[PDB]
């Protein structure tokens, strides 16, 4: 949005980057600011469903990532101009070093999970896959 | 208004003054519309070099009655008899609207009491009256025109971001 | 198709990918705050603040344009530092034309700021027009403080300092007026270099008379001796003048004195 | 019945510093709130234009919703679109109080009451509401 | 109108106001008009003599700041643009402006000609005079001025 | 508070049509109305007595001073 | 070179000389043509070699002499 | 910094400062390798941090008080001797060995440009440090 | 750079001249001390200190011959 | 429970905010309270049904789970 | 400590040290303390005296210059900031800082005050005298030091 100002008489908010639409998303790891990127606009994503919205469906937890390697981050929405969630999302990702997808919930038959897990390519998290 | 505009260079004080004397200035001819840009620079330049303001550098810039508090208060209607009169006391001779040097000195002095001293006050409006007092040689063929000061005183975006939602 | 659902933009199909993420030019932006220490400034976008990471001011923020910077055979470092404004329109340049990789390329003022900061009264003409060149060449600058300097591709030239006063020069008898010491001098409002373009005076910031000196002193020469020769050219507030020339080891002084009586 | 009035009111604009040259304020130009209780939207209906040496200029603003919402609170709509950086605040003096919903069914049936005693001419009564129906005069 | 009628007399006592003499910046507090003796005035303390004399004040010394802010003007030309064609068209009583920094002005007169003070800078002993406009109008700088006294206070 | 309790009695004020007196238990009920919980009661110094108006007489100035006590 | 404003509201700022017929770099805001932008004014080598007095043809800069 | 030619045919212009082993910008002419220009000089963070005597970390420019140290044309010529000017009153120029010219009118800042005694030594103004 | 004499534009003298003034100081008083150090075409230097209020002035002057 | 001075910034703009510290520690942060503390915690309760009594009015007051001492 | 025990005793003395007098440079050869004759000094070498009376001797004139590489001081707060609940904080015996350009300098004393010599720039006749912090606070200047003497050499 290029011409709102958002002004008040003689007040003011002390945090830079108020008034304006700038959002700032912090966190030391993926599963910090993931959590912090999906739940801001998740449930304001209102649709007709008789029973909910997309947070029942989707769990999006069980998150992860190298977290003692990844400083903290200041991470900015509006990073992508006009662009998708999606777009955002892959920021955030950091590919190749952390998978992202969407699949079944095989612990919870019935509903989709957002996976954000680091790569099984290392030896320990390459075992600790499912065999088939 | 000469304590209100002395109190204000009071308060804000010399030395703030005179950091930026020209825009410090707009602030009162901002407030009150009685000075223009020239009176009130004129008096902040007095009031920063000597120190202070008498009531003999006020009525040097303009010609007002500083010794007359009244006016805050209370200030008189001038319902139309009253302007009746006060044309008859500002033009008492015919060679008045003969001599056009006198008349110019005389209106401007009807004006300059009957926009400040009384309820309400308009350039425009009060010239017209004036307009057609002289023309008729102060007696007009209708009492309107005593009436008259006194009833006169009291794309392209949008279309475009529409239709482009439209379709 | 079924295999067509992904990520597309614009009305004919294009693949949507890591090119789009690479921002195309330049962009402009306004300065919000300045590092003071490291003269490192964090520029917002619209909707969006660059720059500006945990780091407070070294390690990260975005560079500013500088004159002229170097090291000297000798080691020691010499450069500049130009005056840094804030709420002013910058133009970007990104390294490799990534997002998150700024710096800031030049400083653009706005029409109005720009209408006001000159005294050129000509709508337009070729600049190789003679009389044209009297009003277009002219170097005029404004320092932080509102007393200005100012040179031309005529003879005049004329530089301000705290209060009215001034230093002016002039050669064309035209132009005598306003570099005159006829009876009082010339006043600062003569000066037609002395008003903004809006018909307006620039008022100097500080009223207070300044105080200036000439002071000249050394170390040593080629003949060897060491050098302990002071002379200086102060000027008071008051209006004194007092040049002076002193030897300080020796205990000697020469003084011609003028007071403001 | 006749239908109802939209709320319109003043609106006091404050600058950092007095304008140096004279700006112009584009028609249409959007005023509205922030908070959640009034997202009422406001907007001017003719040309307005800054003259320098001013630190505050008041325009004129009409509700585009035609209903009571219009009448807010005092210091309620504190923002403006299409702003320049020059402005510093935005702020209503005093509450509008001036919109209104449909006419009244009590206003209504009294019109009415006067509309049917006016039916013989010749009275004051009929007078009454010869002078009453035309819808900018009030009492 | 006044100013009009202001430089017609002042054209018509021109040749008897050999008195008045030119300076660079004499501001004398003797009026020149209401004393036979010599005196030495510039061109805006003149103009500010001629207007006293009637109802009208203005303010003194009447420098070039006197013109930007007080109101008592409204331009006619503005400086930086040079027409020789577009002479015709003025009126007597227009004030004419000379020198790149305002240095002096002037009051236009019919038949192309103006009335000014014009000598050597230090202190000169010519009186006032009038001169052609072909040879000043190099250094007319175009800006040109009116006046207006119904309107103002 | 202070502000909205002026600009209601203003706006009490004016839309008041031609002869009718100034009759004060319309304008209390008329404040009271904002609140009757919050608001106690109200109290007036010299206009307990209401105003006759005249025929061409319409009451639409006055300025309001708040006096909380 | 600079431009802005003073907390009392005064405007600063500098107008450097404009010369007609002098090269200049542009750069496009966005990469969009119809959106020019001058980033600075170069000169040619003659004009160069015309305003300077330096008769050295080359040598690194730490040198003493 | 500027560069043109007079109607009467002269040159003129100016040759700024070049510097050996400083960073510069450079963009390519239709975004082509082998088709360089420079566009500006900018410094290192260190040498930014020792041309400037600002001590403030932060703050506001609109500050009365920041604007003191803020407020700061302060710059170096290739000779070590230096030229400083400021929004307040103050103005410090520099020539070869401990000479210098300055000028003030705060009573605060007197000591800055006097000449009592011998006068103002060169290591009292704090503009002369690093 | 091309062994050519920098001629100046202008051919005529020059005049200098430093005039000083203020407004006010932290006495109180208000500042009425002018001086100027001019220099005319013709070579003459004049240093003087002015009092205008009090119609005082001491001139140190310079002729051209 | 972390330490003293290890809030060192606002994680936002803090455009006029220079550096944030704590000069106190945490101790507030605590594990889900074990059985011990149960069983102390409901035999206050158990002798807290009278009231009027010293012993009433510490689990009176100890009722609101931030209270420790 | 050294520096807080020199604090009390010239608190202690301040009314008896009437003789010395303020200056803009007073560097005199003579011992103020040790002479019944008027002498003027100023803020740095009055320091020099009070130290040199002990063991320490520091150096000569002590001007700016000596806070920078001599390694006899550590900072407390920088310059740039200015707190003013943050003043209770400090101790007795600290050096205070004054003006732009570090014009003159203070010793700190408690209760909100400070020791230095204030009057007209042109050799003042005023004696040395304690005055309040709270008007001079604008010109504070936010820099602090602190003496240490068992580590040096």
């Amino acid at each position: 949005i290029q011409e709102v100002q958002a002004v008040l008489p003689e007040v003011g908010w002390l945090i830079d980057g108020d008034g304006d639409n700038e959002v700032k998303f912090t966190g030391s790891s993926a599963h910090e600011v993931m959590t912090g990127i999906i739940r801001r606009f998740i449930p304001y994503m209102k649709y007709n469903y008789t029973e909910n919205t997309i947070d029942n469906y989707l769990d999006y937890d069980d998150l992860s990532s190298w977290d003692e390697f990844e400083k903290l981050t200041e991470v900015s929405a509006f990073t992508n101009f006009d662009g998708s969630l999606k777009q955002l999302m892959d920021m955030v990702t950091a590919r190749p070093f952390n998978e992202l997808f969407f699949k079944n919930s095989e612990k919870t038959p019935g509903k989709a999970q957002l996976v954000l897990r680091k790569t099984p390519f290392n030896p320990t998290e390459w075992r600790a896959l499912d065999m088939i | 208004t000469y304590s209100k505009i002395m109190k204000d260079l009071s308060n804000y004080g010399r030395d703030n003054i005179s950091k930026g004397i020209d825009k410090y200035t707009s602030k009162l001819s901002s407030k009150y519309k009685n000075l223009k840009k020239a009176q009130a620079k004129k008096i902040i330049e007095k009031f920063v070099k000597e120190g202070k303001v008498t009531e003999k550098e006020y009525e040097k810039i303009t010609g007002n009655k500083v010794d007359d508090e009244l006016t805050s208060d209370n200030r008189p209607k001038l319902t139309k008899d009253k302007l009746k009169s006060i044309l008859k006391e500002k033009f008492k001779t015919q060679d008045d609207f003969n001599n056009s040097k006198k008349k110019k000195k005389a209106k401007t002095d009807a004006l300059k009491e009957l926009t400040t001293k009384y309820r309400f006050g308009n350039k425009t409006h009060a010239t017209t009256l004036l307009d057609e007092y002289i023309k008729y040689k102060g007696e007009p063929p209708n009492d309107e025109a005593f009436d008259k000061y006194l009833k006169a005183i009291e794309s392209p975006l949008v279309m475009f971001s529409r239709m482009l939602f439209n379709w | 198709m079924v295999v067509r659902f992904q990520s597309s933009m614009g009305r004919s199909l294009k693949r949507v990918d890591s090119d789009d993420l690479n921002v195309k030019g330049l962009v402009l932006a306004t300065v919000s705050k300045i590092n003071y220490k490291y003269q490192s400034v964090e520029v917002k976008v619209n909707n969006l603040t660059l720059g500006s990471r945990i780091g407070d001011d070294g390690s990260l923020a975005v560079p500013y344009p500088k004159s002229f910077i170097g090291r000297t055979p000798e080691g020691s470092v010499f450069g500049t530092k130009p005056l840094i404004t804030e709420g002013s329109v910058v133009l970007i340049g990104f390294l490799n034309d990534d997002i998150n990789s700024p710096i800031i390329l030049s400083v653009y003022g706005d029409n109005e700021q720009n209408k006001m900061i000159n005294t050129n009264p000509l709508d337009g003409g070729k600049f190789d027009t003679e009389s044209v060149y009297k009003y277009s060449s002219s170097l005029y600058e404004i320092l932080p403080s509102l007393n200005y300097k100012y040179d031309d591709g005529e003879g005049t030239s004329i530089r301000t300092y705290n209060g009215k006063s001034f230093f002016s020069m002039t050669s064309g008898e035209e132009e005598k007026p306003q570099a005159t010491d006829f009876y009082t001098g010339t006043e600062y409002q003569d000066l037609f270099t002395s008003y903004y373009g809006n018909k307006t005076l620039i008022e100097p910031r500080i009223q207070k008379a300044p105080n200036m000196l000439f002071k000249h002193q050394g170390v040593f020469y080629d003949d060897g001796t060491p050098d302990n020769h002071i002379t200086t050219l102060f000027i008071s507030e008051r209006g004194d003048i007092r040049a002076s020339v002193l030897n300080t080891e020796t205990q000697k002084r020469t003084t011609q004195e003028m007071s403001s009586d | 019945k006749r239908q109802s009035k939209r709320a319109y009111g003043d609106v006091t604009i404050q600058f950092y510093q007095p304008l140096d040259m004279r700006m112009y304020i584009p028609a249409g130009t959007t005023f509205t709130s922030t908070r959640q209780e009034y997202p009422q939207q406001f907007e001017t209906l003719v040309d307005y234009y800054a003259e320098p040496d001013s630190t505050e200029i008041v325009v004129e603003v009409y509700c585009k919703e035609t209903g009571v919402a219009g009448n807010v609170p005092e210091g309620t709509i504190n923002t403006i679109a299409s702003g320049s950086s020059l402005i510093r605040s935005v702020n209503n003096e005093y509450s509008f109080n001036t919109g209104t919903k449909e006419e009244s069914q009590e206003d209504f049936k009294r019109r009415f009451h006067s509309f049917v005693e006016s039916r013989g001419r010749a009275t004051n009564k009929s007078v009454r509401y010869g002078a009453l129906q035309i819808p900018d005069v009030e009492g | 109108p006044l100013s009009t009628i202001l430089a017609l007399d002042l054209n018509d006592n021109l040749k008897s106001l050999s008195n008045i003499k030119y300076m660079f910046k004499g501001a004398p507090k003797e009026n020149p008009f209401g004393t036979d003796k010599d005196v030495y005035i510039d061109t805006y303390n003149l103009l500010y003599w001629l207007y006293l004399g009637e109802d009208e004040e203005l303010a003194y010394p009447m420098n070039i700041n006197y013109f930007f802010t007080e109101g008592r003007f409204f331009t006619i030309f503005g400086k930086g643009h040079k027409y020789k064609v577009d002479v015709s068209k003025f009126i007597v009583g227009d004030i004419l402006f000379f020198g790149r920094s305002d240095t002096n002005i002037g009051i236009y007169v019919g038949d192309g000609e103006f009335i000014s003070m014009m000598g050597k800078f230090p202190k000169d002993e010519t009186p006032i005079g009038k001169y052609k406009l072909d040879d000043y109008w190099n250094e007319f700088n175009g800006r040109v001025m009116r006046f207006d006294e119904e309107v103002y206070i | 508070l202070q502000k909205h309790i002026e600009s209601v009695i203003r706006s009490y004020l004016n839309n008041l049509k031609t002869s009718d007196d100034l009759i004060i238990t319309d304008l209390i009920q008329a404040i009271m109305n904002i609140d009757d919980v919050l608001i106690y009661d109200v109290s007036f110094d010299n206009l307990d007595e209401n105003i006759i108006v005249p025929p061409q007489g319409i009451i639409r100035a006055g300025e309001i001073k708040v006096e909380l006590k």
